[PDB]
DNA sequence: ATCGGATGTATATATCTGACACGTGCCTGGAGACTAGGGAGTAATCCCCTTGGCGGTTAAAACGCGGGGGACAGCGCGTACGTGCGTTTAAGCGGTGCTAGAGCTGTCTACGACCAATTGAGCGGCCTCGGCACCGGGATTCTCGA
DNA sequence: TCGAGAATCCCGGTGCCGAGGCCGCTCAATTGGTCGTAGACAGCTCTAGCACCGCTTAAACGCACGTACGCGCTGTCCCCCGCGTTTTAACCGCCAAGGGGATTACTCCCTAGTCTCCAGGCACGTGTCAGATATATACATCCGAT
């Protein structure tokens, strides 16, 4: 006897909540460490002015949001609602990156 | 001003430790140092621990005065008791036993901890220069020492020896004639001259013998080194950040190596799929075979992912076979 | 003392599942299969490696040691990912 | 010597014709630069900036705000179908996305 | 003078020459029968490097001698 | 006591105070407008450079700028852009 | 050397035709020409065909001598019989009847076929210049003549009149005062001076009246034309290929037109969605309303798809309403 | 002198002036009450174009006169 | 009692026949007229050096062949074999031209 | 005489159904719905208009009257459709 | 005056170092051109052309032909996965496509 | 009696007679190789030009060409390309 | 699974044509020798900003449980697409003739680079106030189980 | 078809920090002349784009038949969503150090510009052989049938 929404309405609520805002959606310290340990593959050591890590995060977020916008069209094309990995793989190929 | 001395199982040599012990990282210091070298000797001979687990149990106090001098008193006169066990017609196990893998790893990490004081200074170099510092792990050197099979008539040179841990490990694990390391920079060389001393010291303290080596300071691109590179059997070079101008010159120096000479390298001096036509007959890849070693993880010091090390072998038969199949049509 | 360069490893697990799901919601996705969260980390690691490699090539040509924001803006512009707002 | 008069004022412009002339001249585009090239280019740049700023201001006003922030530049660009082609491959920082939901996802009635 | 040229692959080629022949001719002779350019051939015998300006008689190479052929890199 | 670093901020602000006389701009949006102007400058100027190499001329003139605008901008932006540039060059020569 | 003459229903005027008829395209010549103008008169008055389908049937021989002189003999003395039908107190239908659409189209195509000898010469111009030639269809001019409603106190000017068919059609279909066409190039103007003659000739031959017009050769960008453009009611300009430098000048000349003046144009002199702020107060689009005409197909002469023609109206009330709503806050 | 200014939209504004006022002031007066910039105003009365350098008395405009306001384009 | 192949084998034969060759697959005179009457929308008259029409045909063929190569992946994604217009429309959108 | 410029019209029907089906076979398509043949003509007409418009802009800048093959190669290169073999 | 010697011969090259120097110098790339820039650029251009021509010749040989035609350049490029990235957006005229059929289309057994 | 129009045909042919000594090239394939060389020339030279504007230098040197090659070519082509260029510049200065 | 007939694909042989590869003459661009000036290389100084460590508060991540909706397999029907055949349309090929317009050459005038003096436009530095964010409280809307 | 309850909006109240405006001071844009080369224009030549004709045959077209495939429906089930509790580590505020990025002053060597000269590479011709085309035959795949 609690109250409980039906599966799929809180999702449509989060859609609007996150398409209305402009904030970044990944934590900042985890992403900074990821950048900093990708750049270890160059034997020398580097220092990453802070606006650089911010620029990297902006471009990284904006790449994934549009990849998901294409994955969704692929999934709806197959008469589905759930997105699966075989939709990412088709978006990235038709788009011109995987082949 | 007192001690934390201990006594030599083979020979009569003292170890010295000041009461304020050195400072290391998160949880690491001379406490595990000493307790573990005791553990390694107790694994070395069984009568020692058969005398050294009587009377005692497992853990001990790291910060306390009397627990460490407990361990020192116990160990020192227990080893005197071992000396009396060997006072008779008995003779201990050989002196020239090449140390096992675990024992050797303890030795090298012990030497590195003691000599190198301020490791962050090793990062004082010029960006993207040939002088950048980077270190190879113990496991990759072991893999290489077992992949190449050095006889007693091979010479081993290590270009850019860094601090020297590669040459020390190879000199203690192989039966060759002589071993050389050349290092141009100042800061790593000043530590190399200490590593040499401390390695000889701890090695004869444990009672294990090694080959003979020399950690010199120089420049492998000199006029004096061209014919030492040509008169060498196996070469180890970490040319990850040497760039194309120094690698071109090292290629010009490797052409004069003798048959069956082998190199190992971070980056290959020749493509892994080197074809051969009338156009690349000047390339050094036309007289050598390149094989990529297995990429075990933790191979280098600067990143966590694994890197491969590209064994090359000098074999001029491929060039003559190409020339001889050229006259077939 | 202990070795130089405290090494970092497996930091891709910091791109956590709720973060991937927020990005999916902003992209307009209603229901997410449970195998998406690893395909996505693969895609992200490839993108980031390709951009940071060029940013470091630019920062090494200039004979310096910090990656500035102009290095990232040039590395992005060279792949068709123009970015406005960081000093272009 | 007569009274100075910027080249922008003779053209009727707000953008700097002399600075555009210098940037063309020092930019390795050609051996020589004409006289009307900076005037033409500055007039075009000013037209385009006015075209964007007008729509950005409209979007800021109907959010009940008096300042333009990057979200209003983003909305202005993506809602206009010819600025969206000029800027089809740029990423405006802190700009968000357009509100858009597919009609098969909305709940049925 | 009959000579044998031993290669590093265990191949031996037999050649017929006279001591009065020039070095240019000998290198051409090796090229002629096996196709190896003369500039890549380095000939060593009894620890001596053959010099362009000497003659075969200069090195006291007598009948039924064996020469060693080492192959070099170009430049 | 820094060096002088120039930008289009004051001209962007002068144009804004004509289209919307009672609106302001945030600093981060002035950065975006600044990179926008440079981006379109380099597109047009590089296209005109190329167009003058093709014809074996060595001058960038007001014809190259007009043709580069007609090549780059989309359909209905380009009409108004060339009609702005023409009016400017006319007001200039008749002076 | 004989004739193929025919006789005037109104007035007494001869038409002349040489026996070797002109050469036209795939299947087109003076045969359909004459048979159809006969058909149009028989539709014009019913007594003629009530006399001209007796005695005969439908088709006739185009290449034959005696079939055309059959038609001429029959038509000429049948019209003499009509003249005798009207010899009494009877009076024919009015002379000032503006010709119907089909009759007028026949007239204009007749004039064009006769005067313009070598139409491919009209293509002698400079590429991408303002002097390119292109022609408007009959149906689009009709649509425009019905969209604008010219009273008897309007003046119509046609800038770049080409050969003149636009001014001829408007002068024959509208009741205005005077009509002008100005044309700069040489080749179209030399044909315009023939079109004028031939139109007056054929029009009074049929017996239909028109307004009065003038097809001059000049330059609408001259000093003499600025105040004639400012003193005009409706303007037709085909500025498809004039480019931005001539259109800027025409905009500078249209500012001085009187209220309610209308223009029609291939391309609009003002955007269809022209907003208005403190920055474009010099633009001419701030004092005019632009409406796109319906795109009927076959509208122009150079392509097959339809083109629209953008009626503009001068109305300065929009500027004052903007200024007056400016003082509201 | 009281005057009326008739616009093309059937709007009339009433103004109070004296013949001694300058043309700059009159144009400013129209701007002041309706917001139209003086450079766009063209005033025509009894077929005369008003000239910057004349005075109101110069044109013999008397009390209860009506002026016509035509709007022009800028440049 | 004639002999007749089953539906889908002559198609797989034409696939190989046309993926083995390099000729152009559109008639030349019809395509030339199409080019020539697209270029009528510019009031002036143009002349089309013949290698120009050949270059246009090469690029036009190569555009459509790759568009069909993407349409096929979209159709197979929906568990189909037949290609339909809603697959062209998805390829052209994900690819970045329709939106 | 009769008017200048013999006009051409509806030439897209010359891209016939067998031609579209050969292009589909080279693209690797086994079965073609029957509504594809009009969607394809639409796609082709848009592509060709966009390329020929730039080819004519280039040919008018040079103040000439024939479209050369370099005009087409430049118009294609400007859209990312680089073409090798016609004189680039 | 000594004996002339082309700059290609000092470098060991087959591509024209003097012509590359001229094309860089007359091409509006920079105010000045170094001395090793044409040598480096000509060596790189020659390496890449040899890399393509080798694979094109292989493809021509296993079609049982002794001349290279555009089909062999196409096959060589598309079958190598790093030349296919350099030339990922070019169209080789008269080059065809790679033979490739989807495995769901092949007849079932 | 035409003007002189130059190309890379003879150098392409000299390189081919080294890799495959008994192969020829058709004329249409020599056109393709000719446009390939020009295309890669302009890519590398334009990237080096840009790289020298960024750093406020006014010389295109052998460092700009090396860095532009490392930016443009894919992973394993770029290694061999820089090792070819380095060898050439070395053989040149030591002469 | 195996077998037989008919169709389509590959393989070997002759002949022939036109495009490639090679040789010749000439001319224009690349190499050689040299001088002058400015760009980049190097050493030294300064100070901003990147890195590293600490503690606390709380927001977000991780984990687990319950159930419902959506993915996916199976089955049936019916239309629309493939295959093959006979008829009809125009592409392709060749050959001819014309004349326009692209390409080149020779003069000459206007326009843009360069330079020296000078002064105002635009930048950095510095305040001040108002737009916007954060917060509490009431109203309204929307979802879900009746 | 409608109540309960959770989520979202809307209306005031307080504060702060960033936008906007003002000042002083360099340094870049403007003015006024001079010079020399790019490009504009007139005239000439000759190649190649356009238009026409006829003929042969390949490809497009229209049609009939049947079958495989697209699409709708139904049933199972399991996996993803919504929610509540616990655990982790992000964020924020603060402090301290020292490195490396940015600037300035000198000096030298590498590159542009010039003049002479000569050979490499282009256009033009010309011969021969690689590849296409046609025919004859082997055989490999498909489909109906057992
Ligand atoms: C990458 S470190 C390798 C360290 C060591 N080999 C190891 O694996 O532990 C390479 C060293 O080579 C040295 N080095 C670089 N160039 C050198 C040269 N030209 N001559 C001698 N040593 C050089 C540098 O000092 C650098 O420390
Ligand atoms: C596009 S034609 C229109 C023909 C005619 N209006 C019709 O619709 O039938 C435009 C004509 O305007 C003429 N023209 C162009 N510029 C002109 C000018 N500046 N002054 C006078 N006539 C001009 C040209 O000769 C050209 O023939």
């Amino acid at each position: 006897k609690p109250h409980r929404y039906r599966p799929g309405t809180v999702a449509l609520r989060e859609i609007r909540r996150y398409q209305k805002s402009t904030e970044l959606l990944i934590r900042k310290l985890p992403f900074q460490r990821l950048v900093r340990e990708i750049a270890q593959d160059f034997l020398t050591d580097l220092r990453f002015q802070s606006s650089a890590v911010l620029a990297l995060q902006e471009a990284s977020e904006a790449y994934l949001v549009a990849l998901f916008e294409d994955t969704n069209l692929c999934a709806i094309h197959a008469k589905r609602v759930t997105i699966l990995p075989k939709d990412i793989q088709l978006a990235r190929r038709i788009r011109g990156e995987r082949a | 001003k007192l001690e934390l001395r201990l006594k030599s199982p083979v020979g009569a040599e003292p170890a010295v430790y000041p009461w304020p012990l050195p400072v290391y990282d998160k949880h690491h210091d001379a406490a595990h140092e000493i307790i573990e070298t005791i553990r390694w000797v107790c694994e070395e001979i069984p009568d020692l621990k058969l005398a050294m687990e009587n009377y005692v149990l497992i853990d001990y106090d790291t910060k306390s005065f009397e627990s460490m001098q407990r361990l020192c008193d116990k160990y020192n006169r227990a080893i005197d008791s071992i000396h009396q066990l060997w006072k008779g017609t008995t003779q201990p196990m050989k002196l020239n036993t090449r140390p096992s893998t675990g024992l050797l790893r303890h030795i090298l990490q012990q030497v590195y901890n003691h000599s190198v004081t301020d490791p962050e200074k090793l990062n004082n170099y010029e960006p993207f220069s040939p002088e950048v510092y980077g270190e190879t792990s113990f496991d990759l050197v072991a893999q290489m020492i077992d992949e190449i099979k050095m006889t007693d008539d091979d010479l081993f040179v290590d270009l850019g020896s860094g601090v020297g841990q590669v040459v020390l490990q190879v000199a203690a694990a192989t039966n060759c004639k002589h071993h050389y390391g050349v290092e141009k920079a100042d800061i790593p060389a000043k530590y190399a001259e200490t590593m040499d001393r401390e390695f000889r010291k701890w090695m004869k303290w444990y009672g294990k013998k090694h080959a003979e080596y020399t950690l010199e300071r120089g420049d492998f691109l000199s006029e004096e080194w061209r014919e030492r590179i040509a008169n060498t059997s196996v070469i180890f070079v970490n040319n990850f950040a040497f760039g194309p101008e120094v690698d071109h010159q090292l290629k010009e120096r490797f052409a004069n190596m003798k048959e069956g000479g082998r190199i190992v390298s971070s980056k290959p001096f020749a493509p892994l799929n080197f074809r051969i036509n009338s156009r690349n007959l000047s390339d050094i890849g036309t007289i050598m075979r390149v094989v990529e070693l297995s990429p075990l993880k933790g191979s280098v010091s600067w990143t966590g992912k694994p890197v491969s090390y590209y064994l090359h072998t000098i074999d001029r038969t491929i060039l003559e076979n190409y020339f001889s199949s050229l006259k077939n049509p | 003392a202990k070795r130089h360069r405290k090494v970092l490893r497996d930091n891709i697990q910091g791109i956590t599942k709720p973060a991937i799901r927020r990005l999916a919601r902003r992209g307009g996705v209603k229901r997410i299969s449970g195998l998406i969260y690893e395909e996505t980390r693969g895609v992200l690691k490839v993108f980031l490696e390709n951009v940071i490699r060029d940013a470091v090539t630019y920062t090494e040509h200039a004979k310096r040691k910090t990656v500035t924001a102009m290095d990232v803006v040039y590395a992005l512009k060279r792949q068709g990912r123009t970015l406005y707002g960081f000093g272009g | 010597r007569a009274k100075a008069k910027t080249r922008s004022s003779r053209a009727g412009l707000q953008f700097p014709v002399g600075r555009v002339h210098r940037l063309l001249r020092k930019g390795n585009y050609a051996e020589r630069v004409g006289a009307g090239a900076p005037v033409y280019l500055a007039a075009v740049l000013e037209y385009l900036t006015a075209e964007i700023l007008e729509l950005a201001g409209n979007a800021a006003r109907d959010n009940k705000k008096t300042r333009i922030i990057p979200r209003h530049l983003q909305l202005a660009v993506r809602n206009d179908e010819e600025l969206n082609k000029l800027l089809g491959r740029v990423t405006i920082a802190q700009g968000g996305v357009l509100p858009n939901i597919q009609s098969v996802l909305l709940p049925k009635k | 003078m009959q000579i044998f040229v031993k290669t590093l692959t265990g191949k031996t080629i037999t050649l017929e020459v006279e001591p009065s022949d020039t070095i240019e001719n000998v290198k051409a002779k090796i090229q002629d029968k096996e196709g190896i350019p003369p500039d890549q051939q380095r000939l060593i015998f009894a620890g001596k490097q053959l010099e362009d300006g000497r003659t075969l008689s200069d090195y006291n190479i007598q009948k039924e001698s064996t020469l060693h052929l080492v192959l070099r890199l170009r430049g | 006591r820094k060096t002088r670093k120039e930008s289009y901020a004051i001209y962007v602000y002068k144009v804004l105070k004509q289209v919307h006389p009672d609106t302001g701009i945030s600093s981060k949006a002035m950065s975006i407008m600044n990179s926008f102007v440079n981006d379109v400058f380099e597109r047009i100027a590089g296209e005109a450079s190329r167009l003058a190499h093709y014809n074996k001329r060595s001058t960038i003139t007001s014809r190259e700028i007009q043709t580069a605008v007609r090549l780059l901008l989309p359909g209905e932006l380009a009409k108004h852009a060339v009609s702005e540039g023409t009016k400017a060059v006319t007001c200039y020569t008749s002076a």
